[PDB]
């Protein structure tokens, strides 16, 4: 009820973002949806005195008709001042990831219950286009803390550690964690104890609001049944020169990540200018190479730690037949993660719908595993990206993201 | 009297850290001083400016203009060190409505407004900024000084407040009265509508009363200005628009300033003017930028001017757009990396046209630069209709279906059908997925010495064929590629190939049919040729049969 000083980082302005095309259904969402926030006092109109801009555009959260509000602050996110006054920081919970099921709650609708400090609403402005840019577009700013600024879960923090005190006290198992708007809940109970759990603890926020159009709604997690991926090498009768090149090239690459993998004894078995498909027995030493590399491979790779203090990396390739896999680490060669997708929901014949449902994916468990979005190489042209991820986009947060335009030969190993 | 509603001022401050101007007023003749005494003293009795004292301590020169062929001075306040100390504003203006975004409209109607524009006022504690002062007369009294109540002409704030400032005196209006249409520009409105003429005229008259709320008054002599409009370089009728007349001069010889506005002219064109090709034209410019320089136009040159001399023979014209309707893209390649479209609902009534152009870059497809296209027209029919065409395109579905399934990338273009005119985009080769049984295996291999520049290319296959070549003047990556061509020359429909480059399999891994590289467009040349190709790669230096042999031949 009484505003938190909030300022830029030093030497630093307000964003000056361009508000990019959008289509006649979502502006129209839009006007709707800011007519009533406008009468509801949670946006103002703005003057030309305000030269500042971030984009906005609307999405449907995952299995929804109703559409919401979504606005990039990720330029305003990188300029505002870090909140450490009263919390070094919410040190990541680490048994989060080991529930056998985790929910996620869109609780951002609470933010707009808290004033945001007026010196600092400026910086929060918006606009609404018109087609064809026919009319001036809408200016609006911020009177409470926005959806999607890192602001808000910083300064709501004190009133949510008071709204979860009573089922927190009464559920102790329980781990809670927030990042944006997003509140995720973990348990070890049966689906149907813990759904009735998460609807236990609406209540409790429909209650300290006495109506929020998004809170009913939960994804269903299962971080313990979260699989990964050690390298495996194949196991056959018959080795073609073909079969024994490809073993080798997969081998001299995991010697990057592991010491002791040797390709001398396999190498020699290519000794001639055989056919391609022409089968070759394999010598006793190479047999005896290819076991000993084998084990070296059951183990964890060496030196592997995650640092706060960088940047997550994720990488994707397209493996076909809907088939994706992605790596995540800090260092080359030390993945802190990998894993592979393939489930990607009616997106058979869309690309770009699959590739923008992976990087939610993963977006979703880096913030599980390490409380942060990782910086994301896409297998994919700029402009294709660009002109088509809205349209898929279902989260509330948006992680950051550069362009590959060569392809990896890495992509045959991960495969 | 009539009470006036007062227009609510915007609060206007300076940069951060920075004070107002101090700039030394220019000396005038006794002949310019009478002048702006006089145009200040109207002014002033006006309200649009108020004397200061000498407390003030900013100025700005003002200036006397000597009107062409009139003994009238016109008073020039030159703002420009205040405006470099001015606050950014936001600007409205940016994005101009395209004509083919526009609707139909019976009436069309001008109001002017130019009084209306100092009736906004401007904020009290910015006008000690815009101080400025008359010198007097033999430099023997203290200058007249003057500030500014409303928004000066020339001060960069002016536009941005002065549009804002209207826009919401005319919100109420335009959200009771959504069977009209406002726009303003510059010291008029225009008014649109499809009513009857009757009813279109009583929304003026109702439009010019709710004005006077705010004490605007609007010349009843009605505007000069009517239908057809020229506007922004366009021309704007009531059911059709078209650009502005484009005249491509007749001209013996060319100088780079010529060919830059001879494509300036020509993009122009292009949103209406379909096929409209510019590429040999701006293959001129590559480079050098001294204005003067002549240029001889290739015959390439040549010959696309007089085919864009055809095509502006005679005028064309655009229709509006009408939202109860599909929106429909074609597009049709040109040959040099050169695309066109044409836009329209009903066949034959082009909203508008309009090019692609290839990005530069080392290779490149046709599949890959049409996809490019269609995003590009995908973004721009975005902004100008809210909403994706459907795109007719030269490339069958089973081309694009093996295409994308089988690209390194992910990639997508909206719902789209096939069209079956000439020259179709197509997949020129596919590389095997297996190696190919019964077909001979090359391993090839290349290598050059990094000071001489010597090198060697060659191969060796499981039947003991074998080749190896000297070259000079050449590069590792040069001699990878020229084994590769051997390998491909050499053999026969069916071949594997095995190679230990990473840099030649990345180049074959994006699947270009065209290429910078005149030994790349050799080996896609080959690759045509071939009914399978099997293309292997292996880590170099490993001891790998075959790479092991041809590896040490070349390298000698
Ligand atoms: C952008 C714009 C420029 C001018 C005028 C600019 C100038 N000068 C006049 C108007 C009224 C508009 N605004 C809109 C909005 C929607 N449809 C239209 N259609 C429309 C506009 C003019 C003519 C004509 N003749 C026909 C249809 N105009
Ligand atoms: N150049 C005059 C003209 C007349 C009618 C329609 C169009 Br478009 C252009
Ligand atoms: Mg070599």
């Amino acid at each position: 009820i009484e505003t938190v000083p909030v300022k830029l980082k030093p030497g630093m302005d307000g964003p000056k973002v361009k508000q990019w095309p959008l289509t006649e259904e979502k502006i129209k969402a839009l006007v709707e949806i800011c007519t009533e926030m406008e009468k509801e006092g949670k946006i103002s109109k703005i003057g030309p005195e305000n030269p500042y801009n971030t984009p906005v555009f609307a999405i449907k959260k995952k299995d929804s008709t109703k559409w919401r509000k979504l606005v990039d602050f990720r330029e305003l996110n990188k300029r505002t001042q870090d909140f450490w006054e009263v919390q070094l920081g919410i040190p990541h919970p680490a048994g989060l990831k080991k529930k056998k099921s985790v929910t996620v709650l869109d609780v951002g609708d609470a933010y707009f219950s808290v004033p945001l400090d007026e010196d600092f609403r400026k910086y929060t402005a918006f606009t609404i286009p018109s087609i064809n840019n026919e009319t001036p577009g809408i200016r609006y700013q911020y009177n409470v803390l926005p959806q999607g600024w890192k602001g808000s879960p910083a300064i709501f923090q004190s009133s949510m550690t008071k709204i979860l005190e009573p089922f927190k006290k009464q559920n102790p198992d329980i781990v809670i964690y927030q990042y944006m708007d997003d509140l995720y809940v973990g348990s070890d109970l049966e689906i149907g104890q813990h759904r009735t759990k998460i609807e236990e603890l609406r209540q409790h926020l429909l209650r300290w609001g006495l109506e929020p159009p998004f809170l009913w709604m939960g994804y269903e997690l299962h971080p313990d049944k979260w699989t990964v991926q050690p390298i495996v090498l194949p196991e056959k009768d018959s080795w073609t020169v073909n079969d024994i090149q490809k073993l080798v090239g997969k081998l001299n690459w995991a010697s990057q990540i592991y010491p002791g993998i040797k390709v001398r004894q396999l190498s020699k078995l290519l000794r001639g200018t055989k056919a391609l498909t022409e089968v070759i027995p394999l010598t006793e030493e190479a047999e005896l190479e290819l076991a000993e590399n084998r084990e070296i491979l059951k183990e964890p790779v060496h030196g592997v730690y995650y640092d706060p203090s960088k940047d997550l990396i994720a990488e994707i390739q397209k493996q076909g037949q809907g088939q994706w896999t992605y790596q995540i680490y800090q260092e080359p060669f030390k993945n802190l993660k990998t894993g592979k997708y393939a489930r990607m929901r009616g997106a058979h014949t869309n690309d770009v719908k699959q590739l923008t449902e992976a990087v939610q994916k993963i977006t979703t468990e880096s913030i599980v595993i390490w409380g942060k979005t990782p910086k994301f190489k896409l297998p994919i042209q700029k402009e294709t990206w660009e002109t088509w991820w809205t349209e898929y986009w279902q989260a509330t947060w948006i992680p950051e993201w550069e362009f590959v335009n060569t392809p990896p030969l890495v992509k045959l190993w991960y495969q | 009297m009539v009470p006036i509603s007062p227009i609510e001022t915007v609060p206007v401050k300076l940069k951060p850290g920075m004070d107002g101007p101090k700039v030394k007023q220019w000396p005038l003749t006794e002949e310019k001083i009478k002048a702006l005494v006089e145009i200040c003293t109207e002014m002033e009795k006006e309200g649009k400016i108020s004397k200061i004292g000498p407390e003030n301590p900013y100025n700005t020169p003002v200036f006397a203009i000597k009107k062409k062929d009139s003994t009238k001075w016109r008073k020039l306040v030159d703002f420009r060190e205040l405006n470099k100390r001015t606050q950014d504003f936001w600007e409205v203006q940016l994005g101009i409505p395209h004509p083919a975004g526009l609707k139909k409209k019976k009436s069309v109607t001008v109001l002017d407004v130019g009084d209306a524009y100092f009736s906004v006022p401007l904020d009290e504690d910015f006008r000690k900024y815009t101080a400025f002062t008359i010198p007097s007369i033999n430099n023997e009294t203290p200058g007249i000084r003057y500030q500014y109540n409303v928004l000066p002409q020339g001060w960069k704030g002016s536009p941005a407040i002065f549009q804002s400032s209207m826009t919401k005196i005319l919100e109420p209006f335009a959200a009771q009265n959504p069977d009209i249409v406002i726009y303003q520009y510059m010291d008029d409105l225009y008014v649109g509508s499809d009513l009857e003429i009757g009813q279109h005229r009583t929304k003026i008259e109702e439009l010019r009363q709710h004005l006077l709320r705010w004490g605007l008054t609007t010349p009843d002599k009605k505007h000069q200005k009517e239908p057809p409009f020229l506007w922004m370089g366009y021309e704007l009728h009531p059911d059709k628009w078209t650009v502005q007349p484009i005249v491509l001069p007749e001209k013996d010889s060319w100088t780079v300033n010529d060919i830059q506005k001879l494509v300036g002219k020509l993009n122009w064109a292009s949103q209406i003017y379909p096929g409209i090709k510019v590429r040999q034209l701006s293959k001129l410019l590559r480079g050098t930028k001294a204005l003067t320089e002549v240029i001889p136009l290739t015959e390439e040159a040549e010959l696309e001017l007089a085919e864009n001399r055809e095509i502006l023979k005679e005028p064309v014209h655009g229709v509006y757009y009408d939202p109860s309707k599909d929106l429909i893209a074609e597009i049709q390649k040109q040959g040099q990396g050169q695309w066109t479209y044409q836009i329209y609902q009903e066949p034959f009534k082009n909203l508008k046209t309009g090019k692609y152009a290839r990005m530069r870059g080392a290779h490149t497809n046709d599949v890959k630069q049409l996809t490019e296209a269609v995003q590009k027209i995908t973004t721009e029919s975005i902004v100008i209709w809210g909403k994706t065409p459907k795109f007719k395109l030269p490339i069958q579905k089973e081309t694009w279906e093996t295409w994308w399934t089988e690209y390194w990338q992910a990639t997508w273009i909206p719902e789209w059908e096939f069209v079956n005119t000439p020259p179709l985009v197509k997949l020129w080769y596919q590389l095997e997925k297996e190696p190919i049984v019964g077909a001979e295996t090359f391993y090839v291999d290349g290598a050059a010495n990094r000071e001489t520049k010597l090198g060697k290319a060659g191969y060796v296959t499981n039947k003991g064929r074998q080749k190896v070549v000297p070259l000079t003047n050449t590069t590792n990556q040069k001699t990878e590629l020229q084994a590769i061509y051997l390998a491909l020359q050499d053999s026969g429909l069916e071949v594997n190939i095995v190679t230990d480059s990473q840099y030649a399999l990345g180049i074959i891994q994006a699947q270009p049919d065209k290429s910078e590289s005149e030994l790349v467009n050799q080996i896609i040349e080959q690759l045509i040729k071939k009914e399978k190709v099997y293309l292997a790669w292996v880590p170099a230096h490993k001891g790998i049969g075959g790479n092991e042999q041809v590896d040490k031949l070349v390298s000698a």
